[PDB]
Parts: C-alpha cells; structure tokens; sequence
C-alpha cells in the first residue's frame, strides 16, 4: 500500500554459547545437541564431546 | 571245713568326661545390591 517496511525484530546479538553437557560440532546451528552416551563435556561452548 | 565266703563285687571304675563342640563357620555374606539405579539424563545450561 505504502511501500514501506515494518515489523522488523532484531536476531541474538551475543554467541550465546553451549551449555554444559551439550554440545554443538555444526555451524550455523539455531538449537544445541546433547552429548552422546560415554562422552562428556566438561565447560560450556565445547566445539564436540 | 567248709571255705570262707567269698567277698561281694567290686564297684566299677568312674567314666571319663566329653569335651566341647568349636563353634560354627560365619554366614555366607550377601552379594552387593542388583547394579546401579538408572542415571539422569543431564539437562539445562548450567552457563553465564
């Protein structure tokens, strides 16, 4: 109608990094995977278990 | 003459003592609780 935008929300601005006991080995990843049986991770933002 | 009369029967020899049992082995001890309870899956951040 007036060809003007609206409605526009900002994204996460921080890292917001992986907790502990989940961990995340793909990039661009919107949700953090739980490590797998027998592995561990000690501090979160562990890359992999 | 006739023989002197024989003396009576002696009294019989004293019986011996018994001695006593040792004492029994322990129980056999009982085997330790069946493995462990099933773990906690683990959830949250746990982060700053």
């Amino acid at each position: 109608a007036t060809l003007i935008p609206t409605g526009l929300v900002k994204g996460a601005q921080a890292p917001t990094p992986c907790g502990m006991g989940y961990f995340q080995s793909s990039a661009e990843t919107t949700t953090c995977t739980a490590c797998a049986v027998g592995t561990y991770a000690d501090q979160a933002g562990l890359a992999a278990c | 003459p006739p023989p002197t009369s024989p003396p009576p029967s002696p009294p019989p020899s004293p019986p011996p003592p018994r001695p006593p049992p040792p004492p029994p082995p322990p129980p056999s001890p009982p085997p330790p609780n069946r493995s462990p309870p099933p773990p906690p899956p683990a959830s949250s951040a746990i982060n700053p």
